[PDB]
This record gives C-alpha cells, structure tokens and sequence, in this order.
C-alpha cells in the first residue's frame, strides 16, 4: 500500500476527535453529532436554533479562533422530511485548522441569518437563496444575485430539470427579446451508468 | 401527406408545422412581418431576394436552423421562379412598389411579374397560391397603381381559380409608410390637403392583423377562391386621422387649403430624385382616395382576428416622431378622433 | 454601358474603405475575450489591417462576441447591436456563442447568439486561436469585398 | 461506385437519398450534396484473401500500436474464409 | 413560545414555479426499478424511484 | 515533404480545396438515414 | 404540528401583508408604465396585477403566503429601481405566444397532449 | 520564510534631500520612463505577417476532427459507441446497423461543432484510432448550419488531411 494508496494522517485525526469532544461537551444544547471522516476532516450536525451561538463561539473562542469563513453550501436531499442542509466551512488561521458545521431545513421553515458573524455571508446565503429557496431570517438584503431578473424557481432544486422551462429569444414584431417555452433541437440523453455490482462493502447498508 | 410533412410538436420554433411558404418579396415590410410569424411556428420558408443579401440579415434569426432558405431570383426570368416553387406547397405573393423606377414600371410589378409567379406556382403543383392587392383597386382610377393592381388582379385570378386575393386598405406599423408619411409631411410645410381632406374616409388596419389573416388562410382549407378585404374597425375622415397623428406626434398642426392640380405639380417635384423618392403624384392620389366599402367580401372577423383598432398601435408606432419634450407622456394623454 | 462601370469602381472603392477600416467594439465575455487580447497581441497585430478597437458602439464598425451569451445579457447585447450605425457586422466566435457549447442544455444560457442578433461569420472553436480569429476577421473582409450595393442600387 | 437517384440525386455508401416528394431537397438547390466517393465496401472487397498454413491466425490491422485490438480467428472451416472483426481482412488456411 | 400551530396539508406548488400545464397533467410512477436481466447484480434495484410519464419526441428537420 | 514525402493512399485527394464557405461548392448538412416507419399503402383496386 | 413562522403568527397578519403589497403594487404600476415607455395603459397594468394576485387565491397556509408576499416585495423593489428592462416588465404579457387549444377536440386535433 | 515589501525608510541627509528635490523638480523618473519607451522603439517587432507566416504549433494540436481510414481502404470505426459516451458536451451523436457483408459500421455519425469544446476526450477513448483530431483550424464557416459535421463531411476532412494525420499519430503515438 506504499506507492498508489494516499497515506494516512493519524495525529490529525486524534487531534480533530479530541476538539470535537470538547466541542460536542462546551455546547450541549445545540450540537446533535459530531464526525471525524477518513482523510482528517472534522464535521459538527447542529440544530439550526444553535446557528449563531456556536458559529461566534468558534469565532471568539480563545482555542478555536475560527475567524474566516470559507465556504457557505447547501445540499438538497428530496428523500429526507427536511431536504435542505446548510454547511458553512471555517478555517482558523491562529491554529490553523478547518472545520465544518451542518444544520438542517425545509423549504417553508426560516432559519437566522448569520451576517453578525461573517460578513462575507452576506453575499453567500443571499445566493442560497437565488437557487435553494431557503429563506434567511434578519437578512439587510435578501434577493437575487445569479438568475435572471424575472427568473421564477430555484434552478439548483434538485426536482428542478436541467432545462428551464422558458427561453429567450428576439422577436423582430414586439423588437424585443421574449420568453417562450423551452423545445430543444436535440434532448439531453439521459445515461444510465450505475453499475448493477456492489462496489464498496465498507458502506454497505443493512437491509430493512 | 409525405411523412416530411405531417406536424409535430407544441408549434414552437424548433417544431414542425408542415408549412412549406415561398414569401415574394418577403425583404420588405409584409414579407418581414409573414416571415416572422411563419418562423416562430416552426416552418420551412424559402426567400427569393433581388438585393443586396445583407439587407437579408435581419431575416435570419427569425426562424430555427436550415428553415430559412435564402436564393437569388429574377423576376422576368421564369427559370429561377421554377427553381424556387418547385417544393413548396404554398406560395405567397408580397411585391409591390409604391413608385416606378427606369427599369420597372407598374405594369412589370403588378401585372407580368404576378402573373408570371401564379402560372409558374399552377404548373409546379403547387396546392396553395396567396396574392395581395390593394382594396381600391379598379380599372376607372386615376392613379396607375390601383389600375394596374385591379388588372394583375383579375389575370391572377384567371391563370389560378384557386388564389386567395387579400385586399388591404391601408396599413400600418413600425416600419409602414402611411403614418410615417404623415409624421414626416411636417418637415415641409404645413401639412396641405385636398379640400382639407374632410371628403376622404378611410379605415387603416393594424399589420400583425393582416399577418394573422394571412396565416389562417394559409391554415384555412375552405379560404381557397375567395377574395378577401382587410379593413380596420372604425372608418376615419382624412382631417381627423392627420390631426390624430399630429396630436399623437406632439407636433403643432396648421393645415391649409391647396387646390387638387397644384398638388401633383410639387408631388411630381420630388420624385425625380434617383434615390427613392419621398413623394409622387401616385401617393397624393392614393391618399386623397376614398375607401371603398364591400361588404359582401369577408373580412378578418370570418378569419378569427380581431381588428385592432388605431388608438392602441398609434402611439407605439408615432413615438420615433416626438421631441425629447414630450417623449414621455403616455398613451392615455390625447383625445382619440371622431369616427364616422 | 459607362454607368454600369461607373458604380462598379464606386462600389470597389466603398468596399475597400470600409473593409480596410474596421474598427470593432471592446466587448467581451469570457475565455474568447482572453484570446481576443491575444490577437490584440504584438505577435498577430490586428492593428496591421486597420483593425482598432473603439470603446462606442456609435464610433464602431463590428461586434465580436466572445464567450457565453446567458439569459440575463441578451437584452443589453441586444440594445448594444441596435446602437451601432450601419453597415454593421456581427462575428461570433467561440462554441458558446455558436451553439452553447459546453453549456447547451444550461437554463439560463442562450444557445447561440444567432437567436438575438443576426450573424455574418462563425468561428468555431473552445477557444479559437488568434490565428483562426484573424483568419476569420479577414473571411469578414473578403466578405465585404465581394458586396454588390451599388450595382445592384442600379440594377433596381 | 456511386449509383444516381433518377432526381438526379447522389446515393451515400448507407443508402440515403431524398425522396421525389421530399420538401428537404430544397436545402440542395443552388449547392451542393456532399457524398464521398470511397465506398468502404467496394474498397475492401478488393482486398485478396491471404493464404496462411496455420489452423488459428492472429490480426492486429499492421502498424502494432497504430491498429485495432490484436484478435484471434479461427480458420477450421474450409468452405468460408475468416474475417477480422475490426479491418475485414480475410485469411484462409491453404489446406 | 415562537411556534404556531398549522393544520392544513403542505402545498409547495406555488413556490417551485412550475407551470400549471407541468402540474396538473402529469402523471408520476413511484416504482423500485426493474432488475436488468442481461446482468445479474441486484445493486439498482435497491432505492426507490419517482419518474414521468413519456410526451411526444419528434425528429428534427434539418439532422 | 521534398526530403521526407508523406505516405501515399488510394484514398487521398489529389488536389487540395481551399474554405468552400459562402460558394455554390459549399457543405450542406443531411440526415444520412433512411425511413424507420414504413407507411401501409392502401390497395389500388376498389372494393368492388 | 408545531411550526416556526415567518412573519405572520396566523392568517389575518398575513393577508394584511397580502393587502399592503397590493397598495404598493397599485401605487406603483403608473409610474413603471411612464418610466419604461411601455405602450399600454395603466388599467391593463393594474387588471394584470389582479390577475397575478388572484392567481395564488387557494394558499390556506401562512408560512406559503408569507414567502409569497417575500418575494413579491422583492418584484417590486426590482422594478421601482430600473433593474428590469423593458422585457422583464413586458414578460407578464405574453405577446408572443399563441393561445393553446382549450378543449378537447382541439387538443386532439394538434397534438397527443392531453 | 517572508519579506517585508514596501517598509524601507528614506534617508534624511542634506546630499540625499537635495537629490529627490533635484528628481522633484527635474522629473528624472518620467525620463527613465521615456527611456524605456525609446529602447523599446529600436528593437525588432515579435509581429508575424499572416497569413504567409504561421506561427509555430506542435503535433499534438487540437482542431478540426476527422475520421481515419485503415491502409486499404476501409474505415476505422467500427460503432462502439465510446467517443459519444464519454463527449462532455454530448456533441457526438451515432447510428449504427449491419450492413450488406455484416460488419459492425456506422450508418449516421454526427458531430456538431458549436457544441464541441475540442478537448480531445473522442481521439483518446478511440480504440481503433478511427475519429482524430486534426490540425486544421481554418475552417471558419458564413453559416450556423455548416458547423453541424455529418458522417461524409468527417471522411472527407479525413480523405483531404490523412497525408498530415498519419505523420502526427507517428510523433506522438509513443507518448500515450
Ligand atoms: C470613368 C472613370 C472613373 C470612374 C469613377 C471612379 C473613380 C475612382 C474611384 C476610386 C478607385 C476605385 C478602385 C478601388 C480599388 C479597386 C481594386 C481593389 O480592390 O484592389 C485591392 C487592393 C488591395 O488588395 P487586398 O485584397 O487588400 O490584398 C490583400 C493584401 N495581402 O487595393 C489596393 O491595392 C489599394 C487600392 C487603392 C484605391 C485608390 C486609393 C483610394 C482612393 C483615393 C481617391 C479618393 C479619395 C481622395 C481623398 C479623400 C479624403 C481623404
Ligand atoms: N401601404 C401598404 O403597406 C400596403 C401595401 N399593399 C401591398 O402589399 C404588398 C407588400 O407591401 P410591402 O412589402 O410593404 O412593400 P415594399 O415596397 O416595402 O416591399 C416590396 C418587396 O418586394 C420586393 N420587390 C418590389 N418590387 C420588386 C420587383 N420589381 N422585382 C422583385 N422584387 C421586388 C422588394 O425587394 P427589394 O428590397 O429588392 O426592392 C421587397 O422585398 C405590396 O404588393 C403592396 O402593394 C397593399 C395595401 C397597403
Ligand atoms: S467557447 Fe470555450 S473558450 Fe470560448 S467562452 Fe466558451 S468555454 Fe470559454
Ligand atoms: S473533442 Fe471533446 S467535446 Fe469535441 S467531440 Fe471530442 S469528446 Fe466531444
Ligand atoms: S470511439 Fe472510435 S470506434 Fe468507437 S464509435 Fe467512436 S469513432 Fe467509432
Ligand atoms: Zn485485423
């Protein structure tokens, strides 16, 4: 396993266990799990009311001093009751670290905007809106960053297609560009590349 | 029915509608009109042009890939008028010219050149021939244009028993020269007229109203041999129409009284010009015509299409016409014109 | 007939100044935008032809359109083209304002700028070199060369 | 070995061609119809076939690197000759 | 307490922005998908899936 | 290729064609398919 | 059952959102209709805007309507600034579209759609 | 492990202070500046005169694509299907059925290139070197529709550059 298998950090991985234990037993009360995955990365699942009170305490805390934010995500996932999940990564450049905080969401229920925090969020979660949905409670500006003006839906649902379900085109009549109901030339082919073996066994889930 | 030509789709721009249209004269103010509305269906349309082929530039995004054809075409040479109708199932006929040039006269436009493309489309097989004409036309008139129109009409219709000859009154629209001409009168002088112009009625009729016309007669199996009149709803006096461009336009309007034989005296004046001429006596005589009426001709209403009425297009048409000063006042702030 | 040759020197000599002046607009989008500053570049000198770049779309001749045409652009690309006086001439080039190119079947990308604007010479490519776009400017001007206005202003 | 539709039309190696009826054509008139007049099968019947004295035979299409994947066929029957399932090449034992 | 109480069924069928003609003509299958028999593995037939009813496909004019 | 000519074929032109585009010798592109459905023709003899 | 809100705690402070939205969107379609040159009338903008209230007529829920009126306020703040264009305005009316076929025998006519 | 950029302290001494008031009111600066421009005036200019002078490529360019023939006449691709399954911008459409002596060719092998992105993905997942990439990028076109490549339009291209195609697969095939 020398020359091809990627090596492995194991004092990273004591050392992320170790500061997500004192994490998960700092803040009781909003941390639900917490995981430390193969290749040293270290996840905190939070219920969404702990969205500020953990997110300054990583900020501000003399041992985490987690004062840059560099990425705020969300994934959709229709098969759970709350399909939205919002991810925000820090990095710590004092002890120079990232870490990963999770917290879940439906389409209908707010969650708080984090723009006393990161400032730089309020650009990002504004763009989760443009394309989840995801309504960010106590916001300065809240709309449309990505899409177009007059853009209904949210492209990045994962129940939304691929195609949208109008086009632009200019019409000599109106002198104007209009928009008409999509009709493509040529369909998007679907492929179906799952293969029908079980590839890893370590994942294997057990049966109902 | 060829497999080729069967419809399919949602009648989109990438579907197929099975329409297979050759537009003469289609690089004008009609033809862009037709064209754009057979595009947006997904149709085949072949494009005989005479110009220069950037002048067909703008007829290029107006359909999908491969659906407009363009090809060169002669319109004393019935060669390349077989070359362009031998596929086509129906063939429309837009040409026209409101002036005589040196080469061509209105004899070589609405009598041989028509003429010609019907007994070129009846020996081609094609199924569908469309012909447009004028509504005043007739033998008696003064003014060469609708005599020569009433004559091609009549030739038309006796080489084809199946055209459907449209006959629109006047129309207008963005790029029209009726409500443009009038706009444009007032570099001039002030506006002069026939009597003041309160003898002359007219109805003008909206273009997407004729275009719409045209493709449910194209679509319509039972508008094969009848001839049909393009009117507008309510009928004007020429007065009340020049004062509702003038007030539309935000222009000071001060007509005058100038005698019929003086008119065509300047009218003549302008057409030596070897450009295209801003008026002649032809367009004086047309303008100060009368519209007839023909009730038993069907009209836009038996076609399905709605007339739109002048007040609704005017200002959209006469906005290019105003000053900075009153470039922004809306539709709402005129007093319409008194119908008859 | 001595007219005939007449307009036909007159239509050569309008032909060669306005395809030995072209001066095209600085607009880009993307990628095909780089490659365009390229051409602009010592080593293939469009500035050799004549060919200048003029911020104004009223004191321009052409307009490239390099990179990705979105849903969101089209109308100011659209009002950008109206502004220009003519004669005016449109160069697409890149596969993205061709055809879509790689973003085909996006929702808010308009598949080929042949939909807004009408188009004089397509340049394929992702991106087309600054050889295949100077190629492709000279097509333009050979194209020019070859127009017919006036002979065809006395043919009518 | 091109054959001519009696439009006039020319008929590809696949075998299409526009029918008389077809509207499409109209994208042809004033251009012209791109076929290429190197039929494969016309080119590759020419090949003869190679005589070989031994019962399986190994193709690889010549060059090595710069042919198909290198197969093996079977030559046991005398009546038909082996054909390599890439070039269409055909060899035959000479017993 | 900053809770309310709701009732009534959940309708999100006027924020996803979809058209109506894509709503209320449309005919979902939830099935567990087919085993392919050509192959023997069982791995996709192992998650439930939801897909729509197939509308017309026409060919193209020009290609 | 006066010193290192390249491989001859039967197959490769022997006279090179410049860009083509906006000539009467220009491609024009086609579906290179025949018809999937075949139609019923209807028989040419009445019922009678 | 137990829900967050939005902003509205029941449905009578949701549809006294629905109804100042509707005071501003009046207020305001005179003066989209003189700032973009649009070439109808200001009774035609403003049956438009019933059309587009009473099309979501049925929401019986106040975290829906909430998010409705969210975004509606976000259409009106992007057309009192001219962030629109003339054809962002316009796509409300469809002038381009032909109406579909409506009943049945129509749509077996065109089309296997039901 | 760092450098401190822009920290350095100007000096204070009369010899010092009477040179950057010397630069001030004489503008040495701008002169050097006019110096540089005036050296770059006299060098040769880097600008070729196309289109008699090409600028350099390499063998392994990525242009306009062909389809290649074996060395007797028949045509490489024998429809597996791979170039289409592995395009990522779906530009390679294919249609395949037996012909008249039951070989496994195409019958409709389009390539559409506005969708194309020429990233070379088909000429790699080739296994019998049947679809290429050429070296010819001046293939400029007046019109949308001349850009969608049909099978005959791919062996002609193939025909018309296999003499060049050849002797570029010999340079680099050892490399892959
Ligand atoms: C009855 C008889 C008289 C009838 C009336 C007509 C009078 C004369 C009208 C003007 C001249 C008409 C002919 C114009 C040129 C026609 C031939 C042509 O196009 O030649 C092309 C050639 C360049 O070829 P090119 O394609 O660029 O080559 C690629 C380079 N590797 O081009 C060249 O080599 C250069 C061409 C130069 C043309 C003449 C110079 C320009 C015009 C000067 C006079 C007018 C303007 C005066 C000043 C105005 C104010 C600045
Ligand atoms: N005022 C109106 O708009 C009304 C018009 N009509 C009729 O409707 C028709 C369409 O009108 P419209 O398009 O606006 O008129 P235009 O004069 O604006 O356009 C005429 C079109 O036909 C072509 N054409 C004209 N004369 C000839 C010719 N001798 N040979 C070949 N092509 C020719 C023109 O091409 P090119 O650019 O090369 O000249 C152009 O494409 C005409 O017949 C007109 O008489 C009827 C009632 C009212
Ligand atoms: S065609 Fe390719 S290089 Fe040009 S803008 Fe699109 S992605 Fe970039
Ligand atoms: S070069 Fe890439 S994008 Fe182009 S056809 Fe090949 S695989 Fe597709
Ligand atoms: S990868 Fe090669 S052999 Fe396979 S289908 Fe494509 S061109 Fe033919
Ligand atoms: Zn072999």
């Amino acid at each position: 396993t020398r020359p091809t298998v990627r090596p492995r950090n194991d004092v990273a991985h004591k050392q992320l266990s170790a500061f997500g234990e004192y994490v998960a037993e700092i803040l009781p009360k909003y941390v639900q799990q917490v995981q430390v995955s193969c290749f040293s990365e270290l996840e905190i699942c939070i219920h969404p009311d702990g969205v500020i009170p953990v997110l300054t305490f990583l900020r501000d805390h003399s041992n985490a001093q987690f004062k840059s934010l560099a990425d705020l995500t969300a994934v959709d996932i229709p098969t759970r009751q709350n399909r939205f999940e919002i991810v925000y990564n820090l990095l710590s450049l004092r002890f120079n670290s990232r870490i990963r905080v999770k917290t879940y969401t439906d389409e209908l229920t707010p969650v708080e905007s984090s723009v006393s925090v990161y400032k730089a969020a309020n650009w990002y979660e504004r763009e989760i809106w443009d394309m989840f949905g995801v309504f960010f409670a106590n916001h300065p500006d809240l709309r449309r960053i990505l899409t177009d003006y007059g853009f209904e839906g949210h492209p990045f649902r994962k129940d939304f297609p691929l195609s949208g379900y109008v086009e632009l085109r200019y019409d000599d009549e109106v002198k104007r560009v209009v928009a008409e109901p999509v009709e493509l030339a040529q369909e998007f082919r679907k492929f179906d590349l799952n293969s029908p073996w079980e590839a890893f066994p370590a994942y294997r889930q057990p049966p109902e | 029915l060829h497999h080729a030509v069967i419809p399919h789709g949602k009648g989109g721009r990438s579907s197929v509608s099975g329409i297979v249209a050759t537009v003469f004269g289609a690089t004008g103010f009609l033809g862009r009109y037709l064209v754009n509305h057979l595009g947006r269906m997904g149709s085949q349309v072949i494009v005989p042009y005479r110009c220069e082929p950037y002048d067909t530039m703008h007829l290029r995004p107006m359909g999908d890939l491969g659906q407009i054809i363009f090809m060169d075409w002669n319109g004393r040479d019935k060669d390349s008028i077989r070359r362009a109708v031998e596929h086509s199932n129906v063939v429309i006929n837009l040409v026209g010219r409101e002036w005589e040039t040196k080469n061509f006269d209105f004899e070589d436009v609405f009598v041989k050149i028509p003429q010609a493309i019907a007994q070129v489309s009846k020996e081609a097989g094609v199924e569908k021939f469309i012909h447009i004409s004028h509504l005043n036309a007739d033998i008696k008139s003064s003014s060469k244009y609708l005599r020569n129109k009433a004559v091609g009409e009549k030739e038309v219709r006796e080489t084809f028993p199946e055209a459907t000859i449209i006959k629109p009154a006047d129309i207008f629209g963005r790029e029209d020269r009726f409500l443009n001409y009038f706009a444009n009168i007032r570099w001039f002088g002030g506006v002069p007229l026939i009597s003041l112009g309160k003898k002359t009625v007219k109805q003008p009729v909206y273009i997407v109203d004729v275009t719409k016309g045209i493709i449910n007669a194209i679509k319509d199996p039972d508008a094969r041999g009848k001839t049909f009149a393009f009117v507008g709803p309510n009928r004007y006096l020429l007065f009340d129409l020049v004062q509702y461009v003038f007030a539309v336009a935000h222009r000071p309007f001060l007509p005058y009284p100038m005698p019929h034989f003086a008119y065509r005296w300047i009218g003549r004046l302008f057409e030596i010009s070897p450009f295209e001429p801003w008026t002649t006596r032809d367009k004086v005589e047309r303008i100060h015509t009368t519209d007839r009426t023909l009730p038993h001709l069907p009209g836009l209403e038996d076609l399905g299409v709605q007339a739109t009425p002048l007040e609704l297009k005017a200002i959209e048409v006469l906005r290019r016409h105003r000053t900075y000063r009153w470039l922004s006042s809306e539709i709402e702030d005129v007093q319409p014109a008194k119908t008859v | 007939s001595r007219g005939e040759y007449v307009v036909a020197k007159l239509d050569d000599l309008i032909n060669w100044a306005r395809r030995s002046s072209l001066w095209p607009m600085t607009f880009g989008l993307a990628c095909c935008a780089v490659e365009m500053m390229h051409m602009a570049a010592p080593r293939y000198d469009m500035d050799r032809f004549g060919v200048v770049f003029r911020a104004s779309p009223r004191q321009s001749d052409v307009m490239i359109v390099a990179g990705t045409l979105t849903n969101k652009m089209a109308p100011a690309l659209r009002k950008v083209y109206d502004q220009m006086p003519e004669p005016r001439y449109v160069v697409s080039m890149g596969s993205c304002a061709n055809g879509g190119g790689y973003y085909h079947y996006s929702y808010s990308v308009v598949r080929g700028c042949d939909r807004i604007v009408p188009v004089d010479i397509y340049v394929p490519g992702c991106p087309p070199t600054a050889e295949a776009l100077l190629y492709g400017i000279l097509q333009l001007q050979k194209k020019i060369k070859r127009e017919k206005r006036l002979r065809i202003w006395y043919r009518r | 070995g091109v054959r001519t539709s009696p439009t006039g039309e020319k008929v590809t190696h696949t075998g299409q061609v526009y029918d008389d009826e077809d509207y499409r054509r109209v994208r042809f008139v004033g251009r012209q119809k791109e076929v290429n007049e190197n039929f494969a099968i016309d080119l590759i019947a020419e090949q003869p076939v190679s005589q070989v004295g031994s019962r399986v035979i190994s193709c690889d299409g010549g060059g090595g690197a710069l042919g198909h994947p290198r197969v093996y066929i079977n030559l046991d029957k005398e009546t038909k000759t082996g054909t390599c399932g890439y070039c269409g090449l055909q060899f035959r034992q000479q017993h | 307490t900053q809770l309310i109480t709701v009732d009534e069924k959940l309708d999100i069928t006027t924020l996803t922005g979809v058209p109506e003609e894509h709503i209320k003509t449309r005919k979902a299958r939830i099935f567990v998908p087919a085993r392919n028999n050509m192959q023997s593995g069982v791995n996709n037939t192992k998650k439930w899936k939801m897909e729509f009813d197939t509308r017309e496909r026409w060919e193209n004019p020009l290609m | 290729p006066t010193v290192k000519p390249p491989t001859a074929r039967k197959f490769i032109w022997t006279n090179h064609k410049f860009n083509l585009s906006g000539t009467p010798q220009q491609y024009v592109p086609y579906s290179t398919t025949r018809k999937k459905i075949q139609e019923w023709v209807p028989p040419s003899t009445p019922y009678k | 059952t137990s829900v967050k809100p939005i902003f509205s705690r029941d449905m009578n402070e949701a549809k006294r959102r629905v109804r100042e939205l509707y005071r501003a969107w009046y207020r305001e379609v005179p003066n989209t209709v003189h700032l973009f040159q649009l070439d109808i009338s200001v009774k035609q903008g403003r049956d438009k805007v019933r059309e587009m209230f009473k099309k979501n007529a049925h929401v019986t829920d106040p975290r829906v309507v909430d998010l409705l009126v969210i975004k509606g306020k976000m259409e009106l703040e992007e057309t009192i600034n001219v962030w629109k264009q003339r054809t962002h305005v316009m796509r409300f009316f469809h002038e381009t579209e032909a109406p579909r076929p409506k009943d049945f025998l129509s749509k077996f006519y065109v089309g296997h759609d039901p | 492990t760092y450098k401190y950029v822009n920290l350095r302290e100007p000096s204070m001494d009369m010899k010092s202070v009477t040179d950057r008031a010397a630069q001030t009111l004489l503008w040495t600066e701008l002169i050097r500046g006019l110096g540089m421009t005036l050296s770059y005036l006299f060098r040769e200019p880097a600008t070729i005169n196309y289109p008699f002078e090409k600028g350099p490529l390499s063998p392994r360019f990525r242009g306009e694509h062909a389809l290649r023939r074996y060395p007797s006449g028949e045509e490489r691709c024998i429809a597996c299907k791979l170039c289409e399954a592995v395009c990522p911008a779906q530009a390679i459409t294919i249609e395949a059925e037996p012909r008249a002596d039951g070989s496994r060719r195409t019958t409709r092998y389009d390539i559409d290139m506005t969708k194309c992105i020429y990233c070379g993905f088909c000429q790699e997942a080739c296994p019998v070197d049947a679809i290429v990439e050429g070296p010819n990028f001046e293939f400029s076109t007046e019109t949308h529709e001349e850009l969608l490549y049909n099978k005959e339009k791919l062996l002609n291209n193939g025909d018309k550059w296999e003499a060049e195609i050849a002797a570029n697969i010999q340079a680099d095939y050892l490399y892959r």
